[PDB]
RNA sequence: CGCGGAGCCUCGGUUGGCCUCGGAUAGCCGGUCCCCCGCGGGGUCCGGUGCGGAGUGCCCUUCGUCCUGGGAAACGGGGCGCGGCCGGAGAGGCGGCCGCCCCCUCGCCCGUCACGCACGCCGUUCGUGGGGAACCUGGCGCUAAACCAUUCGUAGACGACC
RNA sequence: CAAGCGUUCAUAGCGACGUCGCUUUUUGAUCCUUCGAUGUCGGCUCUUCCUAUCAUUGUGAAGCAGAAUUCACCAAGCGUUG
RNA sequence: CCGCGGCGGUGCGCCGCGACCGGCUCCGGGACGGCUGGGAAGGCCCGGCGGGGAAGGUGGCUCGGCCGAGUGUUACAGCCC
């Protein structure tokens, strides 16, 4: 498809996510992956918190302050995935980069947009339901986040305002379902024409 | 808790395959993935289908567990599905999507103009019942 | 007064994986995820379109600022809808993730 | 051999007259393979194991497809079997529920490879033969096998999750 | 090998009524109310019997090790009804050679208050869980008394001050001292 | 700030979509007669949808111009039309909602005529008052600090800093 | 694996005749790199890593009563001197 | 000079079209042979001969409004195999 795109990181898989996304940018798109703290792993919680401080210990013994930087950001620790899904050392992977864009929670334009959900990604479908796992929020946490709270506390302020808005945009399609009840001798020849070609059945 | 029991006798939808957007009487069960499947009326040999490939419907019929074709003829003939079907939901809306596919830019044409109107005359009486809701509210 | 030029991506050039071959691009066409589908977009003419600084003719018009390379779609490019095409000069590699226009105009319906 | 979807290729063999034996016997072996050319093949490396007798010194008379009596009709296919495992070779009674001895075995072996990683040049088919409703022990089989057979489909995934790559709609599993 | 089913019915009794909603069991008797969910072993909660008679756990395509599970559910449903009719109590008895394990309630339940074990100066504090009414008992010694509708609840309590109470650096052959759990029942038998 | 006239250049694009939460061996919506809470929220009952039709397989809006002279539709839209009160802060940048002036009468059917009919041909159409860099009009505001030199040392190689 | 010791008792602790491995802090083989020559032994100082845990934290063992002691686990956090 | 008549060479620069042919890569159709003179199936029936699951059955038990629903057993056919 055209124009930006939003992803909601909840209920995805960190790099069957990744590497569609990472596949996208490459074609010119404007990915912007949200809500990254939701964003869920195979494998059990210990495993993969096992496997990322496995890699803080990987570390630039001579000087470290060039060595590796293990972000601890879900938003972050994703951005590596994808990046490392990209030709990164190359100009066309770096102006890849860019048009990717990453946050914890759901910010300022981007809880005012519908937004989007790859079910290839998703846990739900990839995985089966008898296995175990991590949320990217609580590994985050558990490795050096100082933002679990503070993301909660304001996606709950967030979700509160959103479902009002849910709410009101409810109550227009009831006056619209009402509306075409007390409108429907004067649209009955054009609802018509509608469910002759499909439209509207 | 699940409301459709994959019996001797679940019509069944073939999702897709050789046969797709046709209805199916499961016979038989053969085993954890595949049935003895016939749709004598819609015109699908018995033969061996994967649960994968099918979808199934609230409608149920009464041969027994492995009638042959004559008896399944009945029993689908009466009870009427071809009949039943195309006064469901699912009959409808396909034969939706059919329609839009099979529709001419002539046809297309038409429609952006049948919306148009259809859309203010909708819209005008919704604007006009915000009108009575805040009249209300006062 | 809309589209005609329809979407599509110039992904690559034909390449192995040590190698890249500079002839066929590979043109990522919108909305075709499938070989079978694709078959409309076979003989299609297409266009990786510019401007770049110095003024140039234009056929039914002013000298303006616009350029094109100007080529051709030969033939599918494996199970996903994919399409290779190969223009008269090869693509500029700048072009890479960006535009090019696959038109309708030699249609075959 | 290999696999693809095997085929009753079955075939008769006698061993090429001598002057002191005229009319040596002949031997339909249910071999039990992907196309002719091995299922010829395939008498022959079983031949040559049980009778004194080979490519050179032999014929087949006649090889073609045994294809099935009764394929709209499910069955409870067993197999005394034998193997080569890593270890030793060993014998093996197993069921299939198909509706046709060669799809029976074409399950088998899959499974094998499976249950096993037993490949198809270690197997050997001592003899298919369907059998009835009780005289089945592999309650695997012995359960499909009722008339009240009941099924959902509990946690039916969507495939087509690439049709949509992306949508707003989150999928539904429960139908 | 997946078996096409497996099943538990679990007699309710008449006293009590159970309403899942969806999977989540909730549970109302006499003494209170209860919950918990089932939103991890995935299976089919059927309420079946109507007047209200029977909770039936499903199972359906499930291999050996979830078959398993198809009775744990199944247990957990009627532990909590005999905690929502009768209520448990588990009586534990303190022990020793030498130095008085000196016990004192301090709230309601709550606070279980434990000097001088083995002559130790730290005064062992131990919570219980909400809803576990620990209390001293009568027509007996050294021995406490834990109430609650919640066996989960009331078993960890227990085990917190049987564990709270453990010697270090000795023969535990030997020092045979603490407080431990002598009696796992009712509050009410019937 | 507004609204004016030329011209280097750097490019990508070529309707929008203005929104719940999450479940997945379940959800969606209606309506409450009834009950509790703060027009709303929660509850209970019933009625509908649920290979989903107040379906991202989705919805919307239109796309050669105006004439004039019928029907269907009729107060819709506009003048960077103009003031006030909102609501929105996570890295807002946007909505929203009220007076008054002038102007216009547009969606769908139809008649009825018209618009350089360029004489089969290409970068056609817009987001475009793009982004940025140079210069011609009015009104209102503006009206430095930084570094050196000096001094000090709280600091010192010089540099740095108080 | 296991015949034994361990009052008794295989296996608390041990453990023969056998047998399967690692490891490269021992020496050998080897001669692949260097002979337009890479400074050839020790000591001092100074970093860092490993664990093949001597201490200490938390633990499971004992033929652990205490005291004292060895067997083992996570464990390399800080110790290892004149 | 006007013919751009007929012949021979080209194209200033950007282009577009057409029909033969070679090689390819595809896509629609339609007809036949064989075969265990193919297995299988269908329809029509008919007249027979047998066996198993299992009944428009019966029966023990359950759940619901004699009926509907569940399980349990002998097995004839008023189902089917
Ligand atoms: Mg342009
Ligand atoms: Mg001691
Ligand atoms: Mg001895
Ligand atoms: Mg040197
Ligand atoms: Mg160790």
């Amino acid at each position: 498809e055209g124009q930006v795109l939003v992803l909601d990181g909840r209920g995805h898989l960190l790099g069957r996510l990744a590497a569609i996304v990472a596949k996208q940018v490459l074609l010119g798109r404007k990915v912007v992956v949200v809500r990254c703290e939701g964003i869920n792993i195979s494998g059990n919680f210990y495993r993969n918190k096992l496997k990322y401080l496995a890699f803080l210990r990987k570390r630039m013994n001579t000087n470290p302050s060039r060595g590796p930087y293990h972000f601890r950001a879900p938003s972050r620790i994703f951005w590596r995935t994808v990046r490392g899904m990209l030709p990164h050392k190359t100009k066309r992977g770096q102006a890849a980069l860019d048009r990717l864009k990453v946050f914890d929670g759901i910010p300022p334009p981007y809880d005012k947009k519908k937004r989007m959900v790859v079910p290839a990604a998703l846990k739900v479908v990839r995985l089966k339901p008898t296995r175990k796992f991590a949320y990217l929020g609580r590994l985050a946490h558990e490795v050096g986040w100082k933002y679990q709270a503070v993301t909660a506390t304001l996606e709950e302020k967030r979700k509160e305002k959103a479902k009002i808005h849910y709410r009101k945009k409810k109550q227009l399609m009831r006056l619209r379902k009402q509306a075409e009840k007390n409108v429907e001798k004067k649209i009955d020849r054009f609802t018509e024409v509608l469910k002759t070609h499909g439209f509207l059945v | 808790v699940f409301r459709r029991f994959v019996e001797v006798g679940r019509v069944a939808y073939v999702s897709f395959g050789p046969h797709a957007g046709k209805l199916v009487a499961i016979v038989d069960v053969i085993d954890q993935n595949r049935a003895l499947v016939d749709g004598p009326c819609t015109q699908v040999r018995r033969q061996a289908m994967p649960f994968k490939c099918m979808q199934l419907t609230d409608f149920i019929l009464k041969f027994p567990h492995s009638a042959r074709q004559k008896y399944v003829r009945k029993a689908w003939e009466k009870a009427d599905i071809n009949a039943k079907w195309a006064a469901t939901r699912w009959a409808k809306k396909i034969e939706a999507r059919e329609k839009k596919a099979k529709m001419t830019d002539f046809d297309r044409y038409k429609v952006m103009k049948a919306r148009k109107m259809r859309n203010r005359l909708i819209k005008l009486e919704v604007k006009k019942l915000q009108k009575a809701a805040l009249l209300k509210a006062s | 007064s809309g589209r005609l030029w329809s979407k599509a991506i110039f992904a690559g050039y034909k390449r192995g994986l040590r190698n890249q071959r500079e002839h066929t691009a590979l043109l990522k066409i919108e909305g075709v995820y499938a070989r079978d589908e694709t078959e409309f977009y076979l003989g299609k003419r297409c266009a990786y379109v510019y401007k770049a600084k110095n003024n140039t003719v234009t056929p039914g018009g002013k000298p303006n600022k616009t350029r094109v390379i100007w080529g051709k779609v030969t033939r599918a490019h494996g199970n996903s809808g994919m399409v290779r095409a190969k223009f008269r000069s090869n693509l500029p590699a700048k072009a890479i993730g960006h535009r090019i226009r696959v038109m309708l105009y030699p249609s075959r319906i | 051999k290999a696999s693809g979807t095997l085929r009753e290729y079955k075939v008769v063999g006698r061993c090429l007259p001598t002057p002191k034996c005229r009319t040596p016997p002949l031997y339909r072996m249910r071999i039990f393979a992907p196309n002719h050319v091995v299922a010829k093949s395939r008498f022959w490396y079983f031949v040559s194991q049980l009778k004194k007798m080979k490519k050179s010194s032999g014929e087949i008379v006649y090889c073609g497809q045994v294809f099935e009596k009764s394929p709209l009709r499910v069955k409870n296919f067993g197999i005394w079997l034998r193997y080569d495992s890593r270890s030793g070779t060993h014998n093996m009674y197993r069921e299939y529920r198909d509706l046709t001895t060669a799809g029976a075995v074409t399950q088998c072996y899959r499974d094998m490879g499976a249950r096993h990683r037993a490949r198809a040049h270690s197997i050997q088919i001592m003899k298919v033969e369907e059998i009835a409703a009780s005289k089945c022990r592999r309650p695997a089989v012995k359960q499909f096998h009722d008339s009240k057979i009941k099924f959902p489909l509990p946690h039916r995934v969507l495939r087509r999750q690439h049709k949509p790559r992306f949508t707003t709609k989150r999928p539904n599993t429960f139908f | 090998m997946k078996t096409i089913l497996s099943n538990q019915t679990v007699d309710i009794p008449e006293n009590v009524d159970i309403t899942l909603k969806g999977r989540t069991v909730i549970v109302k008797g006499p003494r209170g109310t209860l919950r918990r969910d089932f939103n991890h072993i995935n299976v089919e909660l059927s309420l079946l019997g109507k007047k209200k008679k029977r909770l039936r756990v499903d199972k359906w395509w499930g291999n050996r090790k979830e078959l398993a599970t198809v009775r744990t559910i199944c247990s957990h449903v009627q532990n909590m009804i005999k905690g929502v009719t009768l209520g448990f109590r588990y009586k534990m008895r303190s022990v020793y050679a030498h130095f008085p394990i000196n016990v004192v309630i301090q709230e309601n339940g709550s606070l279980v208050e434990i000097r001088n074990f083995l002559g130790e100066k730290y005064i062992r504090r131990v919570r219980m869980r909400p809803g576990v009414a620990c209390s001293v008992s009568q027509a007996q010694k050294d021995e406490l008394i834990l109430e609650g509708n919640d066996i989960e609840l009331v078993s960890n309590s227990a085990a917190l001050i049987q564990q709270a109470t453990t010697v270090k650096n000795k023969d535990i052959r030997k020092f045979l001292d603490g407080i431990y759990v002598s009696e796992k029942g009712t509050v009410q038998q019937a």
